[PDB]
């Protein structure tokens, strides 16, 4: 589970394996984060030149 | 003749100006004479178009001394002198037309607004602002910030944390150079920090560290920590220490206002995320804060919207919601509308220039 | 040559209501006549605003991501606009000097 | 702080001998 | 009297608007005209590329033109012939036979082969083992070129040639580039 | 500022005036009055009389209803002319306390609610539970936190349909900002 | 250069173990009065006055060392001066003759390199820099850059400067040529690790520092031991446990290193701990490591409880994901921590968005929710959009 | 700076009580106006009585306040009704400004009215007050 | 009042030019689109 090949969990409180897997969505935290980083740099460069 | 007359009128504005700050003969003594030049033989000469041939400085310097009270400490204890000045400036605001005299209209608003804020009603504010709203092309950046600052402080008293936030943030933009990055910046910054605390919580203290006077910053840090960590005991003891601060700033009112929030912040840190959270832990904490209102406080919190919960006192249990993975649909709707607005305004600024 | 001689949403929606209105007229006329294919069709349509309601709720969460995307896009464009103002600025300053 | 980690160390050590 | 002032005022609001709006109208108007100018422009038969053989004093330049034979042309009235020079690649009008522009001159490596290398990249820091050579090479080449005045003052002559003899390809060709 | 026509009944009128101002439920007026006083520090703290209304105002905000109620019942001033305000103030608190309770509890005993509202007669509690429109089962009050549609208006809330429509109009605002 | 700087740092940052301060003070004393370095000796003496462990003697009583001399002293001005006379006199005659003759363009640079030795050694910053920078302007060999690169380094450790050291580090690196060259890279790699651990992004540090191509020492740009311990330690803190079993116990360099020293408790004990997934083992080891390696270090002292808090979070976290309905009574008793510690620092973690732990503190039971959800991404996406947005209002404040 | 003693008396009844305040308030409207604006509904209430015939003096104070707010059409009307206290030869900042607006209003009305009629100023179609 | 009339003449010219410019920008823009297609 730590390697994350199949998403289950272990239930120590009763001694079962329980379905952790119903999935996430990718590529939307990631998409934004990239766009943001480039943009801040591009603004900074241009500002030095202007002034 | 035109040239000669203008030259005199300018000459007088310099002469009075030079004759204050660094060349006066005592500011209080001089007030009479300033009042004498304005009221006869000056407004009478102007054709209601002056913006630059009268200046904030004359009214600012005269009024500043009446509020200093250590180079004055009155000359009548009936309070005739200062009341009359407030009337005379209020009368001037009629005289600054609703189509002309636009920069001079705004300077009057700042002075009048201060005197009500120190000690008066601040719902007297309401008229001045409506009157102020007309096309302007001539009101300077310094005056704007001053406007914003008085306006925020009033709205803060009235309990609108949001309005005062937008205005206060706007204030510290534009004006600050090197002559407005001085004492004015310090007043503004105090209010800007406070406002964030009351509405919610204040950003990190890292930024503020290098952008302001350090002497101020240490007392502000002390005040913010107590609120954020949430302990009541911290907040009082801290409030006691920086009495002198809150008095200078004219923010003794904080003590009443911040208190409710502190007690709220102390429940909030505690993440009541499990299906039931036991009552005992929350009673245990509250006892130090509150000696008779342990049940009332947990109730108060739920009504406010701090936590969605159920209590039974029979079964002595709190059942609650997950205070972690909140922020879902329509939270983007609010962000999406607001962020587009911000974008349109900046595009507009590109077109103008 | 057709052009040589001669030199969205609101329309789409208006034309649709126009349709509904016409469908209604035909039905009122049929009702007068009565007191077949058409009926079968009307029932079917109905079965298949109401049924769509629940699904539009799912669409909104995906649309909200798209609006957040818009927000970013304006900022990228804004970057090119800003650049244009600087270039202009340099030229303007040089012009004054000479 | 430096102090905290120690206070905590000592608390842990006291539990541990009784663990 | 007041009425008169307000109107005076309305004038001041109006001009700023015309000015902002007027300037944009010029820019956009200019963009229509510009396209128009290009549309006309494009109906030329084009220019020939030619090579300057030599400038003369007569206001003519002898041009070996590449699509066609060789021509004597009369240069433009906008330049002299001492504003030109030989070995320039030029644009000559097919219509009016005037050197409308000069491009750049023919680059120094030419013929069957020959390589000229501006800014040599080699240095004594790029090859080592040259402690024996460094004092020797410095006097033979560097000291005459860099100080002519010394050689002259001494009355030592500048060497006519140097011969280098050694095991091949070790960094003989490389040393030459370094000193350069 | 004026010092020469001062009295001690002054202290009692201004405090009666703060409280009168409180029962009406205006925070801004309250604060405004405190500012008006000759100094912030001197007046608010020094006067015994002034202390009662500030303290009541802090706890009403805080959630500490029980301390504030208790303080008015036991009070010195209660005998005098805080007596007048006690009946208004009691109804205002009890109303707030009933709403906190409505939210917080799914169920609670009738005996408990009679004591929180600051009654000790069974019957009154049945009348108040009914006023508030709560079902009661035997030994217990049940709570319904009971919303309705509206509470005045302010669109972005639907005079005639669609937040999607509010998006289309605000889209015309940013789609006009593109084309031209 | 580095051992001097290192032991002055060690010396002042001492409050435990006698032989550490004693031995430190002796080496500093021996070297700093041989060397023309007055101004750091001064700084040392300023920084280490009214401290415990004093080896200063001018009024003190707080001394626990067996050496009674590390005070700023007047002997200094006889050892320093006869050396300073000799060096100024030699170098003056030398610069004058070389520059007159005009032999080569590479003797000239050797003549200005001699003033950058002189000048970093006395401790001038701006004189050392612009004397050497001449060589770079008269670039005709890549050597000129190597002297530029070495000098920023020496000065850097002495002052303990991040910012103009970063600036000069970047400017000289990026310049004309760039290259994979060994000791330009060794120096660039440690120094980037220093700064980014300082900013507290921490991942960026990790990307260059953990990775090393230097299996032997760089003497005065760092000791082999020193870099190596620092790479393993950042390794542990800021990288995953999937990363750890990949690279941070399975790189062949680490293997020759763990051979002879495992007192680093991070090339052995904590790495093993992390792999095995324990928390009965872990927390004891961390404290022992904090004292033995972080606090002697010049770089990892400044990151204190943050370093602690995130590592205890990472270990709790790898446990929290693996299990679900989880018995906090059982954990709190016997995975090597106290009960009171476990609750309050778990609760300290939770609001910051550092665990999706579903707690009830006193009912003894914890459950788990997924660590990412749509909400979590939306909240942080919103964070970055208003970050971006504010800077453009700033651009349009000064310009416009 | 308070109008409150004077403003308080308007809320009490007896014609004497109303008279005592009015005349105090009249002198200092221009000066004291911020406070006086909030008591505006009450001041209109004096005006709407016609058993209490110091209606015109209410009206005059009220006009000043209406100007400062920016309801010019409303001020002009009250200024007319004030009658023997609206004097145009006094020529203050008050008097000059509402006079301006008054000519403005007749002119506007006089456009519309000329197209309809050719005698209107001699008649009761438009305001005699305006005309006077 | 006679004065005012003098000021109206100058005002009236400005209003007429100002409105005319708006109409012009809009025609120019269409013509710009078509002509680019023509070149």
């Amino acid at each position: 589970i730590l390697d994350k090949i199949f998403y289950g969990v272990l239930d120590q409180g009763n001694g079962w394996l329980y379905v952790y897997e119903t999935p996430n969505q990718d590529a939307t935290y990631d998409s934004a984060l990239e766009l943001v980083g480039q943009l801040n740099k591009v603004v900074d460069q241009l500002f030095e030149k202007a002034s | 003749k035109t040239i000669e007359v203008t030259a005199e009128i300018n000459c007088f504005m310099h002469l009075l100006v030079q004759l204050f700050l660094w060349d006066s003969k005592e500011l209080e003594q001089l007030v009479e004479f300033n009042r004498k030049v304005v009221i006869p033989n000056l407004l009478c000469y102007y054709n209601l178009r002056s913006l630059n041939l009268i200046n904030a400085k004359l009214w600012f310097y005269i009024y500043l001394s009446h509020e200093t009270l250590a180079r004055s400490s009155e000359e009548i204890n009936s309070d005739n002198q200062n009341i009359i000045l407030r009337s005379t400036m209020m009368k001037f605001l009629k005289i600054a037309s609703l189509k002309h005299d636009n920069e001079t209209k705004a300077m009057l608003i700042n002075l009048i607004l201060r005197d009500f804020l120190n000690n008066g009603e601040v719902d007297s504010a309401s008229d001045f602002i409506s009157k102020l709203e007309y096309p302007h092309t001539d009101v300077s950046s310094s005056l704007e910030a001053r406007y914003f600052f008085y306006l925020s402080k009033i709205n803060a008293i009235q309990l609108d944390y949001s309005t005062a936030n937008e205005y206060i943030i706007a204030a510290i933009r534009k004006a600050p150079h090197n002559s407005k990055s001085l004492g004015f910046l310090q007043q503004s910054n105090k209010l800007h920090c406070c406002i964030q605390l009351l509405m919610g919580d204040i950003p990190e203290l890292s930024f503020f560290h290098q952008s302001n006077m350090q002497k101020s910053l240490l007392p502000y840090y002390h005040l913010t920590k107590a609120v954020k960590l949430g302990d009541l005991k911290k907040f009082t003891s801290t409030i006691t220490k920086y009495k002198q601060l809150l008095l200078k700033d004219d923010t003794y009112q904080l003590c009443v206002r911040l208190r409710s929030n502190v007690i709220k912040t102390g429940i909030r840190i505690i993440s009541l995320t499990y299906k039931k959270i036991s009552l005992r832990d929350i009673c245990l904490k509250l006892n130090l804060d509150s000696e008779q209102t342990v049940e009332y406080m947990v109730s108060r919190a739920i009504r406010d919207g701090v936590i969605e919960a159920k209590i039974n006192h029979e079964d002595g249990f709190i059942e609650t919601t997950e205070l972690l993975n909140i922020y879902d649909s329509e939270d983007p709707q609010q962000v999406f509308d607001e962020r587009i607005k911000f974008a349109n305004q900046l595009h507009d600024e590109y077109l103008v220039s | 040559g057709v052009e040589h001689l001669l030199r969205i949403r609101l329309t789409n929606q208006l034309k649709s209501l126009k349709g509904l209105q016409s469908k209604l007229k035909d039905v009122v006329e049929y009702l007068d006549k009565v007191i077949h294919t058409i009926l079968g069709k009307l029932q079917d349509v109905f079965n298949l605003n109401n049924l769509q309601k629940a699904l539009t709720v799912k669409t909104n969460d995906e649309l909200m991501v798209i609006y957040i995307s818009n927000l970013v896009r304006s900022i990228i464009a804004f970057d090119d606009l800003i650049e244009n103002k600087i270039q202009n600025k340099k030229i303007q300053e040089q012009r004054v000097k000479d | 702080d430096d102090f905290t980690n120690e206070l905590k160390a000592e608390l842990d050590r006291y539990k541990r001998e009784n663990q | 009297e007041q009425k008169i002032q307000e109107t005076e005022l309305k004038i001041r609001s109006k001009t700023e608007n015309v000015r902002r709006l007027e300037a944009q109208r010029n820019a956009l108007n200019d963009k229509v005209r510009f396209i128009k100018d290009e549309l006309r422009l494009l109906q030329e038969p084009g220019s020939y590329v030619g090579e300057v053989i030599k400038i003369v004093s007569d206001k003519k330049v002898l041009v070996k033109v590449q699509p066609e034979g060789k021509y004597i042309v009369d240069v433009a009235k906008d330049i002299n012939v001492k504003d030109l020079k030989a070995s320039q690649r030029v644009c000559l009008r097919s219509d009016s036979y005037m050197l409308h522009k000069v491009l750049e001159n023919k680059a120094d490596p030419l013929v069957s082969l020959m390589m000229v290398e501006k800014v040599p990249d080699s240095t004594y820091d790029m090859v080592g083992g040259l402690t024996k050579q460094i004092k020797e090479i410095k006097e033979v080449i560097e000291l005459p070129v860099k100080h002519p005045e010394l050689f002259e003052s001494l009355g030592i002559a500048q060497p006519k040639g140097v011969i280098l003899y050694g095991p091949p390809g070790t960094g003989k060709t490389l040393l030459a580039r370094a000193v350069a | 500022n004026h010092k020469l026509s001062e009295s001690d009944k002054k202290s009692k009128l201004i405090s009666l005036y703060l409280l009168n101002l409180l029962s009406q439920n205006n925070t801004t007026k309250f604060h405004s009055e405190l500012q008006y006083l000759d100094k912030h520090i001197k007046n608010l703290e020094d006067d015994s009389l002034l202390s009662y209304p500030i303290k009541l105002d802090r706890w009403l905000m805080e959630g500490s209803y029980q301390k504030a109620w208790d303080l008015l019942q036991s009070g010195s001033q209660n005998i005098s002319e805080f007596d007048s305000f006690t009946d208004i103030l009691k109804s205002a608190i009890r109303d707030e306390i009933a709403k906190n309770t409505e939210l917080s509890y799914d169920f609670l005993p009738l005996s408990n609610i009679k004591a929180l509202l600051f009654f000790n007669n069974e019957k009154e509690t049945e009348k108040f539970a009914l006023e508030r429109n709560w079902p009661i089962v035997n030994s217990k009050v049940y709570f319904n936190n009971q919303s309705k549609e509206k509470a005045d208006y302010e669109d972005e809330m639907m005079h005639e349909e669609d937040q999607k429509t509010n998006i289309i109009e605000k889209a015309m605002d940013y789609a006009i900002s593109i084309e031209n | 250069n580095y051992e001097v700087s290192e032991k002055a740092f060690l010396l002042t940052q001492s409050k435990v173990s006698i032989e550490q301060r004693k031995e430190a003070a002796e080496f500093v004393l021996a070297k700093i009065k041989e060397e023309e370095m007055a101004p750091y000796y001064k700084y040392l003496c300023e920084e280490y006055l009214v401290n415990n462990g004093q080896s200063d003697l001018e009024h003190d009583e707080k001394s626990d060392s067996l050496n009674e001399w590390i005070k700023f002293d007047q002997e200094l001005y006889n050892e320093l001066c006869k050396k300073n006379e000799s060096k100024i006199k030699e170098l003056n005659e030398k610069i004058q003759k070389l520059e007159e003759d005009d032999e080569g363009e590479l003797e000239q640079a050797q003549a200005w390199i001699n003033l950058g030795e002189y000048y970093a050694q006395i401790g001038d910053k701006d004189n050392a820099e612009k004397t050497l920078g001449k060589s770079l302007s008269k670039a005709i060999s890549t050597g000129a850059k190597i002297d530029v690169m070495l000098t920023i380094a020496r000065l850097g450790f002495f002052y303990n400067d991040q910012l103009y050291v970063k600036e000069k580090l970047e400017a000289v690196n990026s310049m004309i040529e760039k290259g994979g060259d060994w000791e330009r890279r060794n120096r660039y790699k440690t120094y980037y690790g220093i700064h980014c651990l300082a900013v507290r992004n921490f991942k960026e540090a990790a990307k260059l520092l953990v990775d090393s191509l230097a299996t032997f020492t760089s003497i005065e740009l760092t000791s082999y031991e020193s870099i190596a311990t620092y790479a393993s330690v950042t390794g542990l803190f800021t990288l995953e446990r999937t990363d750890l079993k990949s690279k941070v116990i399975d790189s062949p360099e680490l293997l020759s290193l763990i051979s002879t020293t495992a007192a680093l408790q991070s090339i052995s004990s904590l790495t093993i701990s992390l792999y095995a997934s324990d928390y009965a083992s872990y927390f004891p080891y961390l404290l022992e490591t904090y004292a033995n390696v972080l606090i002697p270090c010049k770089y990892l002292n400044r990151h204190a409880d943050f370093f602690v808090r995130e590592m205890r979070r990472k270990v709790y976290a790898q446990l929290l994901e693996s299990y679900k309905t989880l018995s906090l009574k059982s954990m709190a008793s016997a995975f090597g921590v106290s009960v009171a510690f476990l609750d309050n620092d778990l609760g300290k973690f939770i609001p910051n968005k550092q665990l999706n732990c579903v707690i009830d503190r006193v009912n003894g039971i914890v459950e788990t929710n997924r660590p990412d959800n749509k909400n979590a991404q939306y909240h942080l996406l919103v964070k970055q959009g208003d970050g971006l947005l504010t800077k453009l209002q700033k651009y349009g404040a000064a310009v416009r | 700076t308070t109008a409150a003693p004077l403003l308080a008396l308007l809320r009490e009844n007896q014609d004497s009580v109303k008279t005592y305040a009015l005349e105090s308030i009249n002198n200092v409207v221009d000066q004291l106006w911020s406070e006086i604006s909030n008591e505006l509904p009450d001041i209109e209430a004096l005006y709407d009585d016609d058993t209490f015939s110091d209606r015109e003096m209410a009206a005059l104070i009220a006009s000043k306040v209406y100007y400062n707010l920016g309801e010019y059409e409303s001020a002009v009307k009250y200024a007319l009704a004030a009658k023997d206290r609206f004097d145009i030869d006094e020529k203050s900042q008050f008097v000059e400004t509402i006079v301006s607006k008054s000519i403005e209003m007749y002119v506007q009305e006089a456009s519309k009215q000329y197209t309809k009629d050719e005698q209107f100023y001699t008649k009761d179609i438009i305001d005699p007050k305006l005309t006077s | 009042y006679f004065k005012l009339k003098k000021l109206e003449k100058e005002y009236e010219l400005l209003t007429l030019q100002e409105d005319y410019i708006k109409d012009e920008q809009r025609h120019l823009k269409r013509e710009l689109k078509r002509a680019q297609e023509e070149v």
